[PDB]
């Protein structure tokens, strides 16, 4: 049980159609828990997932005060960062941030991250160390200098170490029949024609979590890598996942083909075929 | 629990 | 800026069955910047009351967003997805398919 906490937050421009909007969202591994928009009709910290509804007003004010003030903090970047650039006010510009912390297996601080991009592209990144930061480019280098003034690294470090990491045990515990539960896929394999001499084998894998999974295809025991499509992981909506791969095959060829299939929620690994 | 510092870039 | 191009997949929560209510689902992914427009289509009409995930975005930086719907899947209505977005020149029609 490998588990993170991760907070996602995104700042945009859009003159003049008033002031950036900023929303961050909350995430335990594959699960949301909460969320912040600037835009809803009554900016609050709102919950996302039944097992965080127990906390307490004091947690959600919290929360609420820390999101409001960063609605302005970033109201505040996205000019700098204009500045920095010799941006018009045209002219509408993204500021992203991604931080957290990973848990082992375990349960002690594995890693931490902290994250900001600009339009999409990397801007500013802690190192792995905690203590020291990677700016992209020139622009970068004055926030980097302004977050070094400010202390920010240590203040970090002193989160994902502490903070980060008891909660997301909390969590964890919190949400235990949920967040520690691992739900198998369930798997079969289709066969249509696609012509007289060529058919499809797809692999399908529904209901599954955490998202994380591995499908692949082989042709007498070896990996079919190129001739696989592969479609991204897709969330159901009942928070499991989907997922398929599939191969064109000579027909007659059929049980030269297997499946296979790796997913925490498995006795063990799963091996498939088309069974006429 | 968020990042309760907040600074402007 | 460098824009990416929204990557969509419409599909159903569960198996599809004939007269079984279930969810239709389009999921867009891969995108930027995050504006985007996603209706989902019964027999080329936007469905009135469809729901949407909080914005959120991969490790990429890309963004992603679930569209969603309860719907009653049969043999002749025909289902679809309608994206509009900064990189494309129309919206983008991709039909919901049972077996994709």
């Amino acid at each position: 049980g490998s588990h993170s906490m991760r907070y996602f937050y995104t700042a945009m421009s859009r003159p003049g159609r008033g002031e950036p909007r900023f929303i961050a969202v909350g995430y335990v591994d594959d699960t949301q828990f909460v969320r912040f928009d600037s835009d809803a009709a009554s900016p609050r910290t709102e919950p996302r997932a039944p097992w965080i509804e127990q906390e307490g007003p004091e947690y959600w004010d919290r929360n609420t005060q820390i999101f409001k003030t960063n609605t302005q903090t970033y109201r505040e970047s996205l000019r700098n960062l204009r500045g920095y650039y010799n941006q018009s006010e045209a002219g509408s510009h993204i500021i992203q941030r991604m931080y957290g912390c990973d848990l082992g297996p375990d349960g002690r601080l594995l890693r931490g991250h902290d994250q900001s991009a600009y339009d999409g592209k990397d801007y500013i990144a802690l190192n792995e160390d905690l203590s020291s930061w990677t700016a992209a480019d020139t622009a970068a280098q004055i926030t980097q200098r302004k977050w070094e003034a400010a202390r920010v690294a240590e203040q970090l470090r002193a989160y994902l170490e502490g903070l980060c990491v008891e909660w997301l045990r909390r969590y964890l515990e919190n949400g235990k029949e949920t967040l520690q539960r691992a739900d198998p896929p369930k798997t079969h394999v289709t066969h249509h024609p696609v012509s007289d001499h060529e058919a499809t084998l797809r692999c399908w894998a529904l209901g599954f979590y955490p998202a994380e999974i591995t499908l692949t295809w082989q042709r007498d025991g070896e990996d079919q890598t190129q001739d696989t499509e592969l479609v991204e992981t897709r969330p159901a909506g009942d928070r499991t996942f989907q997922k398929w791969a599939a191969v064109v095959v000579p027909s007659g060829e059929e049980q030269r083909y297997t499946c296979h299939v790796q997913h925490e929620g498995l006795p063990k690994p799963l091996t498939l075929r088309w069974e006429p | 629990l968020p990042f309760e510092k907040s600074t402007v870039m | 800026m460098i824009q990416r191009t929204p990557k969509i997949q419409v599909y159903s929560r569960h198996p599809a069955e004939n007269g079984k209510s279930n969810f239709l689902n389009c999921y867009v992914s891969g995108f930027h910047p995050s504006d985007i427009e996603v209706d989902l289509l019964k027999n080329g009409e936007r469905i009135e009351k469809v729901e949407h995930s909080d914005l959120s975005f991969s490790k990429d930086w890309s963004f992603y967003l679930l569209y969603y719907t309860e719907f009653t899947p049969t043999e002749k209505d025909e289902y679809a997805c309608r994206v509009n977005h900064v990189t494309l020149s129309q919206p983008k029609i991709v039909k919901w398919d049972r077996d994709m």
